[PDB]
């Protein structure tokens, strides 16, 4: 068979991009939010009811006979048949442990039938509500991928993905979704994703400290890990490019013999 | 011994700055947050001032250099109508602001006309009462000529005027008159320059007098003693609830309410009232300090 | 509009055309205004703007707000005279005959501005 | 100059409202390959490679040198030459875009089609074609059968965008090989991205064709 | 005519060619009988509506204090469906600031529904009369639909310890303000304050 | 290179281009030429000759700014749309008042931000707010100055104003230094970051640069853009962010389609414009490419980039505009002391 | 103006009907069908 | 004073006019004289005026995006919510940035010309809408016009942008359908909370900015070559339905 | 008849808020040409008054 | 101690005034906006406005079809009648 790298580098930057393009990585958990905590802050359904639906079940739906569609399994929300939703992520420049490029690729490499979009300062997946919900608490919030301070769930108005910390370390929000506790050292969201205010804050834990920040951080930095300190992704990179370049000018074998 | 300068930083890891700053024996005078910058003028000791810019540098942070952040400017227009007001006084103001110094707009009751215009001995008491003197003047040469009982104070005193050269026997910066727009051409940046450089100097000659015989206690660590004992200083809604001048203090609270709080207030091993003079000033009723001189 | 000022200060005609400009510019009355025209005596206080319009009341307050903001503090006594060219004379003191002699001229000498 | 308020049709524009000369082919939508093959996958994929893959030998691109690329194309996208496409589909039944990728990967290299260039100091052995325009080929058929796949298990047509997109970036990252069509379709699923999911958008997918300026730039791929 | 002393802010402006005002700073005018309430230091808000009326406070005889909010620009989170764009609010620092004048004078912009919550959030905190300056106009019914206290429309449930005593209509924002308007905010003014 | 040809340079009044579109421009000239040709050689009022006149006059000696864009742009000629980069390029004339040619570059990258991202795309193909800042980030402050005095620096230690003839090698080396050395100033610099705080302004500039590097070293312009695509794509990788989805389109075609030769693909980057299929559009491309395409030239010291007749035009004194210092005239008009053509004043009631 | 009157805002045009007349500090105030106090004044009898 | 001795109008060169009579004119139905030089088109801001109120004429029909927002958005449609609306994009529409003091925006006065107006056949959903912002068929044509063109139109509600005149000044006429465009997508999102990412909104930026827009006029071919909103792009009856003289004549 | 081609055209011209009002062309030409007619475009707020 | 009626400052490098490159002037964003900006207007104007046509043709018209000597004379003439025709002057009719 054919066993799969990754990403191209020795620096701990490409060794975390490559952990979370590994589908087989298990990603360590720093925090523990609830289902039904997680589906509050996300805001699209009021936990303990049902589903809304966009159509009946696929049983229920007649289709023509389709040989290549039929062999690829739906997704369960694609069974019941479920409206699709979303979940947006602000990083910020200064050691979040996701970036959106990163998020969308681990993202597309490692869930089925998700919608990936990537902004400078916004990133989006969308899929099935149930689907989205169940890798929303699995592996979006709970593991490393996730900081409450240097990251944040956050629709409608993003801004400050490169603007500087605050004092208690967390990136700027203009709506201020999730605040600081120093009498706990928690952040506590008190508004959902899109602004409206939750009845009851919820704890999504305390911020990472920045020794861990930069070991699990996948952005590269100055004063961080910089890629000339990581030769080889600049040459797969170059390489990338000049493949392109001689592709778009004649693509034959001989062209390719000056790669 | 106590260099004053801003620092404009962020506000991540502004509070282990200060911490430090804490440590080493400086005094945080001045704090501002905007919205993630915090600008810091700061009272730090003159042996400190490498380690704090090495200690600057490290959460990048800027150390800029205010020539004027121990003193008090009084701003003489002659009214508050928009004919001075929002614009020259404000950018004098400003630029003053600019380098540290803490000014005051003093709008006079009838500073205004060539030959019906009078100052009041309150106003000129009031003028009195800060370290330093700017009148912003008006754009002719026989107005201001004929206007020379206005600039009557024992106060270090710059005048500006519209016109380059004027004949009065006082401190004199040209290309400053009456205007109507923001201050952004070049020669009147460099007119503005000018007059700081002038303030700059005399206030430097007042500061060499008054290191000739040096007082009890300095300013600085006078207002840290007061912000350490009195409890009402952190309920003052001024802009500076303590205004530090070049030999002494301004503290914004009712006299009649405050000053046997204030007399009575042991800094090392000396009561206040024997060595400064607490009395009622003419700016709200607030209290001013004067300090007296190892000579008394 | 054509803005001149008449003075022997060097520095205050060139600083009074800056403040006429920008009361023009702040009203939006540079387009709406022929010639400005503003006569500064100030050995004795006492100045003079006139204003010679293009071709209502709204206007006319419009105008004599201009003349607000440029006339300076302390020429508080106004006196204007509109015969389709506004010309107003502020000063500290009563105004004299002899001023608004002189208006008057500023008026005539603007009347035929073309 | 256009039929617009009549009740007369065909499924070509006028050919003074073409995106470039040679486009006339590149008119009909996806929707309309989808309901004229009575919503079968693969008949609507080789309706819609046919009409791209003639539509580049009108355009002059599929001349010389280009011309093996684009049959080599249309062939192992649109008619399932070596059933690579339902052989990727059936390997990534339960799978993922990556998945998809990975076999891929393992099918150009077990068919000789790329070969290790060579070795980093960090591993990542690099990977170049030995033939150029047939790596591209079996790039594109995966690409079709990662669109299958994502959009078979989700059972929505919204994520065509994203697959495309991070299946080229995805494979580039992976290989160090070119992607599909060496960015341009890449770039394409960059518009698609931008014209079905925005305000700024307009329409869903099933109103896509090559004549637009925002999808022509990928020369039926 | 009388001494007219402000005590200035401890701030410096925006940069070298910008605006004179810093946010989140307060001037007083020792003698604390209106304040004037900006939005923002920039120029939207600062030099072209609002010294403008100041100086017209100024020149009616009346002492003036300038405060340039922290946080003036957008909706309050108690807005329908939350905030969008930027959050406004209001510190206790000013609104303590702003309590011990005779009468307040705020300056808002061009939505209605923007400017009704802003007003509400803000007479949430302070208990003085205060003058609404804004472009379009908006009825002074409208502020007492969502539970404003108002001299000529009360509400039956009222959620503001303040009072609106006048809105005035035709102030652009970043615009030289007119002597009409002056003279309107001038006549409310002292009709409202003695 | 004009020979010894004569040739008239017709300018219209801003007015008639107000109250009507830009292919009134040349039928006016035409009109007026064909007129006073009659009038000045006591010609027949109206023959066989005057419509030779007519003929050259309209198409066989006119030059345009722009061409037209009939079909699916459904624009006409002298629109910013038809504009080509080495048009624009020859339209500012900081090539004949310095001799700095990184200057010389960064005035036509402001001339075209402020053409094509501020006009073009911000109301001609989009409406309201426009890209203000989007386009500003290439001339506000001295951050695209400095990337590009670097990467003038970086080329004449290693190589020379034209001392390396146009390989790949030194395409992939001087992009990636100079966008490693961008990105590394805006990691540095949190200043820098707020103040380009959208990841497209960066991902321009930095390509900007790195464009006008190549261009410094070769003297190619298609090695330029191929430049400009190389730091895109290693900004991509460096902070795993380029721009808004939508930016990279033409960034990910780019690379093929710099230097290839089909014929929807293959043009000239002086020849290339906004209606080139790739760039027909995105924001933050346009006019740092006009840029790059003066910078091809600015290295070998040329006298003009595509059109000679355009830049003897366009260094009429007599013009409103100062083509000499684009930015300076920006900030004159920032400050209200630019006066500006095409206004009404005679014939409107005073308000 | 009475309860089960129909009335109308001079300065909007809110149509409503008199709930009760509920002085206050020595003023007239007449609370409508919208739960709004309104003025006397200000309101005018419509049929 | 500008040109610096260039010559730019010189009567005495080119033909000796005024050997006859240069007659002024009347205007017909209307007691006044004028030269004939003022009925110019450049020397007139009346027709200047009278093309750039068509010119920044778009008329777009909501009902779809209505329908989109209850059933696919799952957002109910007030005639609360479409106040809210209309009052958005009254402010957005000239240069307006909703609640983003840090937009750059254009100066209000420069764009005083501006309006979003609506007009709907549905009588009750008229009487229900702010009368500040609605076209009233009603009270601006006779009974009997009034009834044929609410039949003619339907139960439907259209909304008309006057796009600031400086932007057609500036531009071409084919720019004012993206600017009305842009700023109704811009509103929509923004008066009603949607997320702006999502597929979703682009079916309701179909629905809502390409699905009912009526432009003035079409684009022309060839060498005629020019955008939407030309003049030449014009219908005969579009124009006689531009005059409004059936209004307030009868003859 | 009430309008000739369009009905939404024939409504959306009816506006007050139009500032050339298209219920009497023939008089705001005259009005046009006796320069008494406010036109909108100018730019009169951000140029310079000399 | 949360108090939500606090409010979020926004936008204060945005409040700062830009500079220019190469200059040193300092602007407003406000003022960068190209419809607020008369100078960005005169810049796209002046490139609109602009056609350029080659009298050579039209001198061989002259010279060979109609009989029509050129001279700089001519020309001059020429350049005198298009200065005042082109903005709008009557010159036959
Ligand atoms: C607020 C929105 C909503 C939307 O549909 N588009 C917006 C707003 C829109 C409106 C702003 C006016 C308004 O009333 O909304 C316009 C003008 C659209 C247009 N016609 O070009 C615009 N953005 Ni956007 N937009 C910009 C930018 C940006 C940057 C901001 C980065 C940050 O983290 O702060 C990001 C894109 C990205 O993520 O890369 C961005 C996003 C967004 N932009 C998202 C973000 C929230 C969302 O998820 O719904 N803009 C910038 O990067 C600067 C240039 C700026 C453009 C206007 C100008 O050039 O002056 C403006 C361009
Ligand atoms: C030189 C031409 C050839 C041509 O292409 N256009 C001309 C001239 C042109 C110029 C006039 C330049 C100037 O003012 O000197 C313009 C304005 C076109 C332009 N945009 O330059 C014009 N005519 Ni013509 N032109 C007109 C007319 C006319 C009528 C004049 C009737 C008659 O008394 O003989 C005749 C046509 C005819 O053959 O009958 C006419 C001819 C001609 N017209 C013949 C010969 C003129 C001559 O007297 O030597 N115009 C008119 O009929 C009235 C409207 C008038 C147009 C301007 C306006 O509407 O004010 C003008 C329209
Ligand atoms: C201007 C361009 O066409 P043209 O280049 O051929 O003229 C035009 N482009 C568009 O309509 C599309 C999208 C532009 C919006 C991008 C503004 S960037 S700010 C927020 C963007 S994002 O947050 O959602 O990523 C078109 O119709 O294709």
């Amino acid at each position: 068979a054919y066993t799969p790298q990754f990403y191209p580098g020795a620096t701990k930057v490409a060794e975390n991009r490559r952990n979370h393009l590994n589908p087989n990585y298990e990603l360590e958990k720093l925090r523990e939010i609830p289902d039904e905590d997680v589906v509050k802050i996300m805001g699209h359904r009021q936990p303990g009811e049902d589903y809304k639906t966009v159509h009946p079940p696929l049983e229920e739906m007649d289709f023509v006979e389709d040989y290549a569609r039929d062999l690829v399994e739906p997704l369960n929300g694609a069974k019941e048949g479920h409206r699709v939703r979303y979940i947006q992520f602000a990083d910020s420049m200064y050691f979040a442990p996701a970036q959106p490029y990163d998020r969308s690729r681990s993202y597309m490499s490692r869930l089925r039938g998700v919608d990936a979009g990537t902004l400078s300062g916004r990133q989006v997946v969308e899929c099935r509500e149930s689907d989205l919900e169940e890798f929303s608490k699995n592996i979006l919030m709970d593991t490393e991928l996730f900081d409450p301070a240097t990251s944040g769930m956050r629709g409608a108005t993003v801004h400050g993905h490169s603007l500087r910390l605050d004092e208690n370390g967390m990136m700027f929000d203009a709506l201020q979704r999730c605040v600081f506790d120093e009498k706990t050292g928690h952040v506590m969201y008190v508004k959902d994703q899109v602004g409206k205010p939750l009845d009851a804050p919820v704890d999504v834990g305390e911020p990472i400290p920045e020794a861990k920040l930069r070991e699990i951080t996948t952005i590269y930095r100055n004063d961080g890990v910089a890629m000339r300190a990581d030769p080889d992704v600049i040459e797969v990179v170059k390489r990338i490019h000049r493949a392109r370049t001689l592709g778009g000018y004649i693509p034959t074998n001989e062209t390719f013999k000056g790669l | 011994m106590y260099q004053i300068i801003r620092y404009e930083g962020g506000v991540y890891k502004n509070n282990i700055l200060k911490e430090w700053i804490e440590d080493v024996g400086g005094f945080i005078i001045q704090e501002h947050v905007m919205q993630l910058d915090v600008y810091m003028t700061i009272a730090i000791p003159q042996n400190e001032i490498e380690n704090f810019k090495e200690e600057a540098k490290k959460y990048k942070g800027k150390i800029v250099e205010t020539p004027l952040a121990g003193i008090e400017i009084a701003i003489v227009s002659p009214s508050l109508s928009r004919h001075h007001l929002p614009h020259i006084a404000c950018d004098v103001s400003e630029y003053v602001r600019k380098f540290g110094a803490k000014p005051n707009m003093i709008g006079l009751a009838h500073g205004a006309g060539k030959n019906i215009s009078e100052i009041r001995e309150k106003e000129k008491r009031l003028i009195q009462e800060h370290d330093i003197a700017i009148y912003v003047m008006g754009n002719f040469e026989s107005c201001i000529l004929d206007k020379t009982h206005l600039f009557k104070v024992d106060i270090p005193l710059v005048v500006t005027g519209g016109p380059e050269t004027l004949d009065i026997p006082y401190t004199y910066v040209g290309n400053l008159g009456r205007r109507a727009q923001r201050l952004r051409k070049g020669e009147e940046i460099r007119a503005l320059r000018q007059m700081i450089d002038e303030v700059t100097k005399k206030i430097n000659d007042k500061r060499m007098e008054l290191s000739y015989d040096p007082p009890i206690i300095p300013p600085v660590v006078l207002k840290d003693e007061i912000e350490k004992r009195i409890d009402e200083v952190r309920g003052i809604l001024a802009p500076m609830p303590i205004v530090t001048q070049l030999d002494g203090l301004r503290i914004k609270m009712d006299y009649d309410r405050n000053h046997e709080e204030i007399e009575n207030v042991k800094i090392g091993k000396y009561l206040l009232k024997d060595i400064a003079y607490v009395t009622r000033s003419e700016m709200k009723n607030y209290i001013l300090i004067k300090l007296k001189s190892t000579s008394e | 509009a054509y803005i001149d000022v008449e003075c022997n200060d060097e520095a205050g005609k060139a600083i009074y055309e800056r403040i006429i400009q920008t009361s023009l510019e702040d009203l939006v009355l540079g387009k709406s205004i022929i010639k400005a025209k503003m006569i500064c005596k100030q050995d004795v206080p006492y100045f003079i703007i006139g204003i010679l319009p293009k071709s209502k009341e709204d206007f006319i307050d419009r105008v004599l707000d201009f003349m607000n903001r440029v006339f300076p503090e302390g020429m508080r006594i106004r006196k204007t005279i509109r015969d389709k060219t506004i010309v107003m004379v502020a000063s500290e003191k009563p105004i004299e005959e002899e001023w608004m002699n002189e208006a008057v001229k500023l008026q005539e000498e603007l009347k035929i501005f073309k | 100059m256009d039929y617009a308020g009549g009740n007369i049709a065909s499924l070509l524009g006028a050919p003074s409202m073409m995106e470039g000369l040679g486009y006339a082919l590149r008119n009909i939508p996806v929707n309309h390959a989808v309901a004229t093959t009575k919503k079968n996958m693969m008949n609507a994929i080789a309706f819609s490679s046919v009409m791209e893959q003639t539509a580049t030998f009108e355009m002059g691109d599929a001349v010389g040198s280009f011309e093996r690329q684009h049959l080599l194309g249309l062939a192992y996208q649109g008619l399932n030459a070596d059933n690579l496409v339902i052989d990727f589909i059936k390997a990534n039944a339960k799978g993922t875009v990556g998945s998809v990728v990975e076999t891929v990967i393992d099918r150009a290299i077990a068919d000789g089609v790329i070969v290790v260039d060579k070795t980093m100091s960090s591993g990542f052995n690099m990977y170049k074609p030995a033939d150029v325009n047939k790596w591209n080929a079996y790039a594109a058929a995966g690409l079709v059968a990662a669109v299958a796949v994502s959009c078979g298990a989700a059972r929505a047509a919204q994520n065509v965008a994203s697959v495309i997109l991070y299946f080229n970036d995805i494979l580039e990252y992976e290989t160090g090989l070119p992607g599909v069509d060496y960015g341009r379709s890449m770039g394409t699923a960059v518009g698609f991205s931008f014209f079905s999911h925005s305000i700024y958008g307009g329409g869903g997918p099933g109103i896509f064709n090559g004549n637009h300026v925002v999808t022509r730039h990928s020369k039926g791929f | 005519r009388k001494e007219q002393i402000v005590d200035c802010r401890a701030v410096m402006g925006l940069g070298e060619g910008g605006g004179l005002a810093q946010r989140g700073t307060f001037a007083e005018g020792l003698r604390n009988d209106v304040v004037v309430v900006a939005m923002s230091p920039g120029r939207r808000h600062i030099t072209k509506p609002v010294c403008e009326i100041t100086y017209g406070i100024r020149e009616a005889g009346i002492q003036t204090s300038v405060l340039v909010l922290d946080a003036g620009g957008g909706i309050p989170s108690d807005a329908p469906q939350g905030s969008l764009g930027s959050t406004f609010g209001l510190k206790p620092e000013e609104a303590k600031q702003v309590n011990r004048h005779k009468l307040c004078v705020i300056h808002f912009g061009n939505v209605k529904s923007h400017i009704i919550y802003k007003a509400r959030l803000f007479l949430k905190y302070v208990d003085i009369p205060t003058i609404i300056v804004c472009q379009t106009p908006v009825d002074m019914e409208d502020f007492a639909a969502i539970g404003i206290k108002t001299k000529n429309v009360m509400p039956l449930e009222s959620k503001t310890e303040g009072k609106i005593v006048e809105i005035i209509t035709g102030v652009i924002r970043g615009e030289s303000a007119p002597q009409k308007k002056i003279d309107e905010i001038i006549e409310s003014i002292k009709k409202h304050l003695g | 290179a004009i020979g010894k040809k004569t040739y008239q340079v017709s300018r219209v009044p801003s007015l008639v281009g107000r109250v009507c579109d830009g292919g009134t421009i040349s039928r006016w000239s035409a009109m007026q030429i064909g007129m006073s040709f009659i009038t000045a050689y006591k010609l027949c009022a109206g023959e066989a000759a005057t419509a030779d006149f007519s003929y050259a006059s309209k198409h066989a000696d006119v030059i345009q700014m722009g061409n037209a864009l009939p079909g699916r742009r459904a624009r006409g000629p002298n629109e910013p749309g038809g504009i080509r980069f080495g048009i624009l390029s020859d339209v500012v004339q900081t090539t004949r008042v310095s001799e700095d040619p990184v200057e010389q570059s960064l005035e036509v990258v402001a001339t075209g931000a402020a053409l094509y991202d501020q006009i073009w795309l911000g109301a001609y193909m989009s409406g309201g707010i426009g890209f203000t800042q989007y386009a500003t980030a290439s001339y506000t402050d001295d951050i695209l100055d400095d990337f590009s005095y670097y990467a003038l620096d970086y080329v004449e230690k290693k190589y020379g104003r034209m001392g390396t003839k146009a390989t790949m090698d030194v395409v992939e080396d001087v992009a990636g230094e100079v966008t490693l050395y961008a990105l590394e100033q805006y990691d540095d610099y949190p200043a820098l970051l707020e103040d380009h705080f959208g990841g497209s302004q960066r991902a321009a500039v930095a390509a900007a640069a790195s464009g006008i590097g190549v261009c410094m070293a070769t003297g190619n312009s298609n090695a330029g853009v191929n430049g400009w695509y190389l730091s895109q794509i290693l900004h991509k990788e460096y902070h795993s962010r380029l721009g808004f989805y939508g930016y990279d389109l033409q960034d990910q075609c780019g690379a093929s389609n710099s230097l290839a030769i089909r014929n929807d693909e293959a043009a000239p980057l002086e020849l290339r414009g906004p209606n080139y299929p790739n760039y027909a559009m995105n924001v933050g491309h346009q006019g740092e490419y006009a840029g790059i395409a003066q910078a091809a030239h600015s290295a070998r010291g040329d006298a003009f980039a595509l059109n000679p007749l355009v830049k003897v035009a366009f260094a009429d004194p007599m013009l409103v505009f100062d083509f000499s210092k684009p930015r300076k005239e920006i900030a004159r008009g920032a400050l209200r002391e630019f006066e500006a053509a095409g206004e009404r004043d005679v014939i409107l009631p005073a308000k | 103006i009475e309860i089960g009157s129909y009335v109308r805002y001079i300065n909007t045009g809110t149509h409503g009907t008199v709930k009760a007349i509920e002085p206050k500090n020595d003023e007239e105030w007449v609370l409508l069908e919208n739960d709004i106090y309104y003025r006397p004044e200000l309101l005018e009898l419509v049929e | 004073e500008k040109r610096q001795g260039i010559p730019l109008y010189n009567p005495d060169i080119g033909v000796p006019l005024g050997q006859r009579k240069l007659m002024p004119y009347k205007l017909s139905n209307t007691d006044d004289y004028c030269e004939g030089d003022d009925l110019h088109f450049l020397n007139n801001a009346a027709i200047q005026q009278l093309w750039d109120d068509i010119r920044r004429t778009v008329i777009v029909g909501m009902d779809t995006a209505h329908s989109v927002l209850e059933k696919r958005l799952g957002v109910e449609v007030t005639p609360e919510t479409i106040n809210e609306y209309m009052h958005t994009i009254n402010h957005s529409l000239p240069g307006g940035a909703v609640v983003q003091e840090h937009m750059v925006e254009v100066h209000p006065s420069l764009a005083w010309d501006c309006y979003a107006r609506i007009f709907t056949g549905d009588d009750e959903l008229a009487d229900e809408l702010d009368s500040r912002f609605l076209i009233d068929i009603n009270k601006l044509f006779p009974e009997e016009q009034a009834e044929t063109l609410k039949a003619a139109i339907g139960k439907k509600t259209y909304q008309v942008s006057r796009v600031p005149s400086l932007v057609g000044r500036v531009c071409d006429g084919g720019t004012i359908s993206r600017w009305s465009a842009m700023q109704i997508g811009m509103s929509f999102i923004t008066a009603y909370k949607l997320c702006a990412g999502e597929a979703a909104t682009a079916d309701f930026s179909y629905a809502s900015k390409h699905a009912d827009v009526i432009q003035m006029g079409n684009a022309l071919p060839g060498r005629r070559a020019r955008g939407p909103n030309e003049p030449g792009g014009i219908r005969f009856g579009i124009l006689s339905d531009v005059v409004q003289t059936t209004r307030v004549s009868e003859d």
